[PDB]
């Protein structure tokens, strides 16, 4: 899916 | 609050500890109560409390997700209330850390915050927080929910293009996020496309000024900008 | 407690949402709202309440390994209270799991279980918590909680000797589990060895008996049995 | 490292 940041794990 | 009596450089030392130990409710809240010693933030702290948070609200929106699909799937044409009271759980316990996380940046972390690289964050941060409300809001708010991120994302913009190179890591993700709201919020697919690639158009060219580390750094979020753009064209 | 208001076949609903949703916390809450209702579980829902724990305290062991590797090494030859306080934490937080867990199995799940399948599962748990206790256990009572983990499991192992077929997914788990108790708490190699190779040679033998989805399940465990056995040999 | 019955994730 499209990339947002900060992103999780 | 209940860190209120930690140090605040055994609550930072503590949000270390916990981001190795993969424990972020713990991180986000050791970060909490560093936020509310009043001091302002250094940028390895910043990033603390943006990470933190982010694996907070992001299992938090994996999981409405899911449970917002089995909702839609079970009123189509063709089993009780159990499916939306447990997506409402979901649902307000995602509105009370976001609302927490806007809470810090309201007191008083963005009106203490006069460098760009702080204002910037802080404002970014702020955007992407009303964002999250925003992809679960459905009242009469929704609207003013969508015009706050807005609001916070554009004041962030303008200042990153007027104090801030277009390398910048902030900048870049800033500018990364600022596009998926168009894309995906507001409903301006061309305006997120037009951001992404502007963005990574005038990064690619001041990529020369920069050393191999701070190369590095710009270039991943680049990457980003252009995988949002592969898969939007 | 906090599901006494809600139906018992909502919760079992919900605790199966949450598992979709990764929300383990939740479907253990779920879960034991659904044991407190005081009537006994069927298998899935015993399924149930063991992945949800399981999850749970699973994060809560990776975390505590995490931060005991750190405090070992700040204690080597060659920083404050912090890494002792944050592991101390973690480990208060995970031995309250394990003593809800094993309240839930002595309050009054164990006693009311009289199949095979029901009670070796519970006993087996049992076991389980008291080992996950005795990892993290040191004081005085650190040889009671191992004998506690030793006992439980070796009653399971008895009644799943004699009222289950070497094959019993249930009965492989318990011996896979009770193996790695002799291993990595009682200090007992040869014994682990022993049962995981007796344990897999028996299934081994009986495996002509079950139709392709029993054999399909009983291999799985199986060969869990054999990569500890290859990692101990 | 060594397994255990149930697994997490
Ligand atoms: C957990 C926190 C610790 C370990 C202290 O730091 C995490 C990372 O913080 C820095 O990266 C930042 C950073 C990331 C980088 C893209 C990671 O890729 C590198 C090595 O550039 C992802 C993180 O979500 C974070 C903190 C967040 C943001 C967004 C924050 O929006 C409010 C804007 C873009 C980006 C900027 C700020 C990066 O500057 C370092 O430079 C990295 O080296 C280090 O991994
Ligand atoms: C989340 C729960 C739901 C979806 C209801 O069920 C999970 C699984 O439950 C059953 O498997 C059990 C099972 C597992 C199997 C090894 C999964 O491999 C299959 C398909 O055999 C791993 C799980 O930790 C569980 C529940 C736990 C145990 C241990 C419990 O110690 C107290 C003993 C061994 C094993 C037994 C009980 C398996 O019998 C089904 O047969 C599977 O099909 C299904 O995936
Ligand atoms: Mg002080
Ligand atoms: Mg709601
Ligand atoms: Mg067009
Ligand atoms: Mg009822
Ligand atoms: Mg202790
Ligand atoms: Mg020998």
């Amino acid at each position: 899916r499209r990339a947002t940041v900060p992103w999780s794990h | 609050g209940a860190m209120g009596s930690m140090e605040r450089a055994s609550l930072i030392q503590k949000a270390k500890l916990a981001e190795q130990a993969e424990r972020y409710e713990d991180m986000a809240a050791f970060m909490k109560g560093a936020v509310e010693k009043g001091e302002e933030l250094s940028c390895e702290e910043r990033n603390l409390l943006s990470v933190a948070y982010k694996n907070v609200v992001g299992g938090q929106r994996a999981a409405w997700r899911v449970l917002s699909s089995i909702e839609q799937k079970s009123n189509e044409e063709g089993k009780g209330p159990e499916v939306r009271e447990y997506r409402e759980k979901v649902e307000t316990e995602l509105q009370g850390v976001c609302d927490t996380v806007l809470g810090l940046l309201d007191s008083h972390l963005i009106k203490e915050a006069g460098d760009a690289e702080s204002r910037v964050f802080y404002l970014k941060m702020k955007g992407d927080y009303y964002r999250y409300l925003a992809e679960v809001a459905t009242g009469d708010d929704k609207k003013r929910i969508i015009d706050s991120a807005r609001s916070a994302y554009q004041e962030a913009m303008d200042i990153s293009k007027k104090e801030m190179p277009p390398t910048n890591p902030i900048r870049l993700g800033l500018a990364l996020n600022f596009s998926v709201f168009h894309y995906e919020i507001a409903n301006s697919p061309e305006e997120a496309i037009s951001l992404a690639k502007t963005t990574f158009d005038e990064a690619m060219a001041d990529l020369h000024t920069l050393s191999e580390d701070s190369y590095k750094d710009s270039t991943l979020i680049m990457q980003l900008l252009r995988d949002n753009l592969t898969l939007w064209t």
